[PDB]
């Protein structure tokens, strides 16, 4: 009544996903926080960063759209 | 609601520098919302960004806007999608004149589309798909300020992602077959994530769920909302500690292959116990060509027992099974691997995630509300040779 049989389809791929299939994203609303220098620099957080590589890593989101790129701001 | 604010080189630079520092390959969406008074992008602004990038030799892929579909209600404007189309059009033209290698553009990043048809998403790839190298789209399963955990245990909650795979799927054929499909933006709950849920135990059978149908589909690359930040979805919260889905997306990063299979169940599918099967991942040290990696989600409230088809009913088994830890249950924030919990050694050491081997030709117990990877190892699958 718990047991399950299985079936498998093995002799050849459905579909190749990247290598990079898992990938993430940082909320471009995060560039807003006055600690974003300080927050992407943690130890802590690039050892686990590294653990999900290869990924891309998406900056976006709705404040996508309601940024700005000032090249004189320090 | 929405105001918009500035960002700095320093940002750009910090924000490269993680991505490179820790192996990952940085795409940056660029502000769609900047229009001339004749009603196209005005690409000035990302102009003085790209030769700035290019003059650091940063290699950055990028996109132009984020949920297009939403521009009339967050912003007051309404941009067609072929408008939008020959936006990007203009985009493609600025990076082929820049000094990247390269660069890769992806887009639009349209919301899911509900019960409707993705409209905006034809009309965009009838007009722009050409200088596209994959289609972003969007998905939540639920609202977040009303989400509970009955939702994500629910098996029709977790089925409604087929639905909304296959309409993007087929607006994506009909316009440009072939064409590679990612999620771009995607995760279980909107407005930031259901507190309380979205970060715990029981938060994994949305995104390990949405990662096995994702691959099975046809979807190319999933990008989990979001690896830091204030949403309660982050994989790592604020302090920099990582969540249960953190743990679970590590094990599927070292355990799961490139090569989608297909296992399925014998008999009366409940749609409770949910199964995935893919080549194990060859850059894993401790397996060989030819190995598979079945992964597995029991919402029953019993344990399931699985059994494999010959010839892999008596091949050896290794177990990567996560349970919640401690007296929160499945609405913890720490799991353990096979019994113990997962943390890290130090803030520059991930622990070992060892498997726990089975005995040849045992059945594969799933505990109730569990998820699971086995790999089967000797497999020799040729299709994973
Ligand atoms: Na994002
Ligand atoms: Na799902
Ligand atoms: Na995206
Ligand atoms: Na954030």
């Amino acid at each position: 009544q718990d047991v399950v049989d299985l079936d498998f389809f093995t002799q050849e791929p459905l579909h190749l996903v990247s290598p990079s299939f898992l990938s993430v994203t940082i909320d471009a609303n995060l560039a807003t926080d006055p600690r974003f220098l300080i927050l992407l620099g943690s130890p802590k957080l690039r050892t686990l960063a590294r653990g999900l590589s290869p990924a891309y890593l998406r900056f976006g989101g709705t404040k996508t759209d309601f940024l700005i790129f000032d090249p004189k701001k320090e | 609601k929405f105001k918009n604010s500035t960002y700095s080189r320093s940002s750009v630079d910090v924000l490269y520098t993680f991505a490179k520092c820790s192996g990952l390959d940085l795409i940056f969406g660029l502000n769609a919302l900047l229009r001339t008074s004749d009603g196209q992008w005005n690409s000035s602004n990302a102009q003085l960004l790209l030769d700035y990038c290019a003059s650091k030799g940063y290699n950055i892929d990028w996109e132009l806007g984020n949920e297009p579909n939403s521009f009339r209600k967050k912003a007051g404007i309404f941009i067609n999608g072929s408008q939008l189309g020959k936006d990007f059009i203009h985009l493609h033209k600025l990076l082929r004149k820049s000094t990247f290698k390269n660069a890769k553009l992806y887009g639009p990043d349209v919301g899911q589309p509900r019960g409707k048809t993705a409209k905006m998403l034809k009309s965009f790839l009838k007009a722009g798909g050409e200088v596209i190298d994959a289609v972003t789209w969007h998905h939540y399963y639920l609202n977040g300020r009303t989400a509970t955990l009955e939702d994500f245990l629910n098996p029709d909650v977790l089925d409604t992602f087929i639905s909304q795979v296959q309409k993007v799927l087929q607006v994506v054929e009909s316009t440009r077959p072939g064409k590679k499909v990612w999620l771009g933006e995607t995760s279980s709950a909107y407005g930031g994530g259901a507190p309380g849920l979205s970060d715990t135990f029981a938060a994994g059978f949305m995104w390990l769920d949405k990662l096995g149908l994702s691959a099975r589909m046809g979807i190319e690359v999933v990008m989990r909302q979001v690896f830091f930040g204030a949403g309660n979805y982050h994989l790592v919260d604020e302090n920099f500690d990582p969540l249960p889905d953190y743990w679970l997306s590590l094990l599927f990063k070292k355990l799961v292959g490139t090569k989608v299979l297909m296992a399925s169940v014998q008999g009366q599918d409940r749609r409770k116990l949910r199964v995935y099967l893919h080549c194990t991942n060859t850059d894993n040290p401790r397996y060989k060509e030819g190995d598979l990696t079945l992964y597995a989600i029991n919402l029953h409230n019993v344990t399931k027992y699985l059994r494999l088809p010959y010839p892999f009913s008596n091949k050896q088994v290794d177990q990567y099974l996560l349970r919640p830890h401690g007296p929160d249950g499945l609405l913890s924030k720490s799991v353990q691997l096979n019994g113990q919990t997962l943390k890290m050694v130090d803030d520059q050491t991930l622990p070992p995630l060892k498997p726990k081997p089975l005995r040849p030709g045992s059945s594969l117990g799933l505990p109730a509300f569990s998820y699971a990877f086995f790999v089967i190892r000797n497999a020799k699958v040729p299709a994973c040779i």
